[PDB]
């Protein structure tokens, strides 16, 4: 009864190895049990399951990086259904293969959309030049530019050359877009003539300090025409490439947006499972696991199906059985608790923890608190105000539930 | 307790039997060497006696 | 009960006992077979010697 | 497990033999040699007792359990030979001695117990049998052989006591398969398929071991190890690796693949069971074994051992001269060269031989082939050719490749979609 501090008993098991990460998992179903550490030297390479814990860990950042991509995209996670652990045998290495399956994916068809979406507009700028250029020992080069660079690149080249050049900006039919940013900007084609290689360098470097983008060309009519069959070509090759690149893409972060909800639970899960495995010991003959624990005395029944159920779905046959302690320390002090409840033990706990079984402040808290800041803050409409919204936060609950943590203040008033 | 007390030394004593098995078994495989002998001389008598019909 | 737990303590030591026949087993099949063919070795070396002999 | 706790019961439930004697079943001197084996107790004791009176322990014996019709009498009967040959192996040669005296083999004495109703009755029957087989100088031999193995096969094919009564035939079986006669004799019974279903069907870890055990031992002969590549034994295997938690079935297992590896006759049979093993994920699962340390260090030298040898087998097929066989014998079937990083970084320039040749057959392939393995498998090689050598881009245009891994990027297959995709990707990434 929770007039006073619930009976603990601290208890003793030996488990069987493979039926001991099942066994585990029901007593973390469970949620009535707490694991004595039995290693003061544990350490990320003295931990009993450093690949296991490791593995876990790097699936968790695997995880991380694909959702993260998913949300960048704006694709709707499936956050659906419930999932139970992992089993003992490893289909965690048949996951991981599958985690890293999505991840190259993604890294390689993200890294080929971004490398032929930038070829495809470099081709389609391109085509505009030729077009333009098309028109008409001389030299030449030819280009395209923001339209707003073109007054100090036009003065720039009649100044770095001494009064002599020739050019011709042409307008683009369109906007095209920037390969880095997306943006859709008014470019203009470029076409500068001059005579020998002095000139040349100097209406290179001038391009250059612009960032003006330069291209080769053919030098007659006639050959820009098999110079834009090539282009027609390549640029059609690469939309089709493109096509299927972000069909894949779409595929591959649907079939994970869906998969995330049920790989996150099973990771973590299993993290969890194998960092308490990290709790248990064994001695330079030992075989069999040495645990210890303290659970609830109502509830030794209770833990002691979780390590049936645990050896029932293994294949062993070791009911990995525990004894009460004798030679007993104090054990952690608890109080099961409700909607209710939980919120008025909190402020007697966020003072002091009772000894074990002491009697507990928070049942005559229930209604004293209540009393006496009622006294303190007595007043008809805040207590109307406040009644309301209280009200408002239980009757909307299952919809309120499911909001952002982040908002602490809120957290602690709901 | 008494039980981890009891089941160390039953793992203690495994590793032993093991431990001496391997000592016991490595020193027999040196034994092979002697053994052969037996063999040995039997074939060097087959030889000898099918080389005395051949004379 | 403790008779229980004492019952399967036993079990316990009697497996890995079990276990450490099964370990002196595979120890002593391998070490039969490295018997073998060590044996093996020394007798054909000796017993070509005795046929280029005789 | 069981058969100990009923061997147990049976020894504190000892029978009257002075009954046996007035009912005319058993012999005065059968019934006064069983009698003195329960008051002849210290090693030295019995040891006078069987060693001076050899030919009357035998017949004792064999009058007890033969004439008997009553199964705990004869449970008692098996269980103190089966002791008192577990206390020392060459006790054996009593049986043996009476055998030739009686103008017989041993086998016909003890033979007729697995005809017996109760379980522990025929197992204690199949235990003395084993040891008497196992340790005897006399082989058992044909029809003899063959009724024995076909007990252990059947028995052992039905797979808790009944789990359990089923380790003791495979415990009967390993004690067996120490003798090669036995081995190889052993290698036409069904058995070993037996034991792959079995294993697949998931049977508990204690039989895993004692199965595998079985195989290992099999594993020792270098002709045994090229006949039994008829059973897949390394998929099954691999598979038990992942699965099961215990070092023992590690260990074994572990022990059988260092066996085929190195005792296979000829290299192109150590490689065929490599590349098995590289195929069913053996060199992955090798690496988180390696890491960890053990009571037991025989587990990490076969790991080195294997992942050694494995290692050989991947830097062989890393060859070009294999990837040209290969690709000579249209055989494009994911092979570990085609994945190999080092093969194509330092050998990819190797494809342009005799003019385009093995561009020309993967083009062809491409071309001709209606398989989708074959294909991914093609799309993929040239995918990864003009990864690692980039100037190959105009040849595989020059030779049609493009258009064709452009149109395989729409094939009914995800995996040559996938595999044409990066190739027809890799084409385009520049001029």
């Amino acid at each position: 009864e929770l007039f006073r501090s619930e009976e603990m008993t601290l208890a003793q098991l030996f488990l069987q190895s493979e039926a001991a990460y099942c066994c585990v998992s029901e007593l973390e179903e469970l949620g009535k049990v707490q694991f004595r550490d039995l290693n003061p030297d544990v350490n990320v390479f003295q931990r009993k399951f450093v690949n296991e814990v490791r593995r876990c860990e790097e699936m968790d950042r695997k995880l991380r990086f694909v959702e993260k991509e998913i949300r960048k995209a704006n694709i709707p996670i499936m956050d659906t259904g419930e999932n139970p652990e992992v089993p003992f045998p490893r289909d965690m290495i048949d996951l991981e293969a599958n985690f890293e399956k999505i991840e190259n994916e993604l890294k390689e068809i993200n890294t080929n959309q971004e490398a032929l979406k930038r070829n495809f507009l470099e081709l389609t700028e391109l085509k505009f030049i030729l077009r333009k250029t098309q028109q008409f020992r001389l030299g030449f080069v030819a280009g395209v530019i923001n339209r707003e660079r073109i007054p100090t690149f036009e003065r720039m080249l009649w100044r770095v050359c001494r009064g002599n050049v020739f050019l011709r900006q042409a307008e683009i039919e369109n906007p095209l877009e920037d390969p880095v940013t997306g943006d859709y900007v008014h470019k203009s084609v470029f076409i500068i003539f001059f005579q020998g290689d002095q000139l040349k360098n100097r209406v290179k470097k001038i391009c250059e300090g612009f960032r003006a983008s330069l291209y080769p060309c053919p030098e007659t009519p006639q050959e820009r025409k098999e110079m834009a069959s090539g282009v027609n070509t390549r640029i059609d090759d690469l939309q089709m490439v493109l096509n299927q690149t972000e069909d894949h893409r779409q595929r591959v972060l649907q079939a994970a947006a869906k998969n995330i909800r049920v790989w996150f639970i099973k990771v973590r899960k299993m993290k969890a499972i194998y960092h308490t495995l990290n709790l248990c010991n064994i001695d330079v003959t030992q075989k069999c696991l040495i645990a210890e624990v303290w659970c609830p005395v109502t509830d030794l029944d209770s833990i002691q199906f979780a390590l049936r159920r645990g050896t029932e779905h293994s294949g062993s046959t070791v009911p990995s059985i525990l004894n009460r302690m004798q030679t007993n320390q104090t054990p952690p002090t608890y109080n099961k608790t409700n909607k209710f409840t939980h919120g008025f033990q909190n402020i007697v706990d966020a003072y002091g923890i009772g000894t074990y079984r002491e009697i507990n402040p928070a049942p005559y808290t229930v209604i004293t608190f209540p009393f006496l800041f009622a006294v303190m803050f007595g007043d008809f409409g805040h207590g109307i105000l406040m009644t309301l919204f209280a009200v408002w936060m239980v009757l909307r609950e299952s919809r309120i539930l499911s909001q952002k943590n982040e908002n602490e203040m809120f957290s602690m008033v709901f | 307790s008494q039980g981890i007390q009891q089941l160390l030394q039953a793992e203690k004593r495994a590793a032993e039997k093991v431990s001496e098995a391997r000592k016991r078994k490595n020193r027999r495989l040196k034994q092979a060497k002697e053994e052969a002998q037996a063999e040995i001389e039997q074939y060097r008598l087959q030889r000898e006696k099918e080389f005395k019909a051949k004379e | 009960s403790d008779a229980d737990v004492q019952k399967q303590i036993k079990h316990m030591m009697a497996f890995i006992e079990q276990e450490a026949n099964e370990k002196a087993e595979e120890i002593d099949a391998k070490a039969e077979e490295e018997f073998n063919i060590e044996k093996g070795r020394l007798v054909q070396t000796q017993r070509l010697k005795i046929m280029e002999y005789y | 497990n069981i058969i100990a706790a009923k061997a147990a019961e049976v020894r504190a439930n000892k029978v009257n033999w002075q009954s046996y004697l007035q009912g005319q079943m058993i012999s005065a001197e059968d019934c006064e040699f069983i009698q003195r084996f329960e008051m002849k107790r210290c090693s030295e004791e019995k040891q006078e007792m069987l060693q001076t009176e050899g030919s009357q322990c035998a017949k004792t014996f064999i009058n007890l359990m033969t004439h008997i019709s009553k199964e705990q009498t004869v449970q008692y009967i098996l269980t103190m030979v089966d002791d008192m040959l577990q206390e020392n192996h060459q006790r054996v040669s009593i049986f043996f001695d009476y055998a030739k005296r009686s103008k017989s083999t041993a086998w016909p004495y003890f033979l007729p117990m697995l005809n017996r109703q109760d379980p522990f009755t025929v197992h204690m029957a199949a235990r003395i049998i084993a040891k008497l087989a196992a340790w005897g100088k006399e082989l058992m031999e044909g029809s003899d052989l063959n009724y024995y193995f076909n007990w252990i096969k059947t028995q052992l094919s039905s797979q808790s006591d009944s789990s359990q009564y089923v380790q003791c035939v495979a415990g009967c079986l390993q004690l067996m398969l120490r003798v090669n006669e036995y081995r190889f004799a052993w290698v036409e019974a069904d058995g070993v398929n037996c034991i792959m279903g079995v294993l697949s069907n998931k049977c508990g870890f204690q039989l895993q071991y004692q199965m595998i055990f079985s195989i290992w031992l099999l594993a020792f002969s270098p002709q045994m190890c090229e006949h039994l590549r008829r059973y897949n034994i390394i998929p099954v295997l691999s598979d038990i690796l992942q699965e099961s938690v215990k070092e023992k079935v590690t260990r074994i297992i572990l022990a059988a693949f260092r066996n085929f590896l190195e005792k296979s006759t000829e290299r192109e049979t150590r490689q065929e069971y490599a590349l098995a093993m590289i195929q069913c994920k053996v060199l992955k699962q090798l690496e988180n074994l390696e890491q960890q340390k053990y009571d037991d260090e025989d587990i990490s030298e076969d790991i080195k051992f294997l992942l050694e040898k494995l290692g050989e087998s991947v830097q062989d097929l890393s060859s070009f001269d294999e990837y040209s066989s290969e690709l000579k014998s249209g055989r494009l079937e994911w092979s570990p060269v085609h994945k190999s990083e080092k093969f194509w970084r330092e050998n990819a320039v190797r494809l342009n031989e005799k003019n385009y040749e093995l561009l020309k057959i993967l083009t062809k392939l491409l071309e001709v082939s209606d398989d989708p393995q074959v294909l991914a498998v093609a799309a993929h090689d040239v995918g990864e050719y003009v990864r690692h050598y980039p100037r190959g881009k105009r040849v595989i245009e020059q030779l049609g490749g493009k258009q064709l891994v452009m149109n395989h990027m729409h094939h009914e297959d995800q995996q040559v979609r996938y595999n044409a995709l990066l190739a027809v990707q890799k084409l385009m990434v520049h001029n």
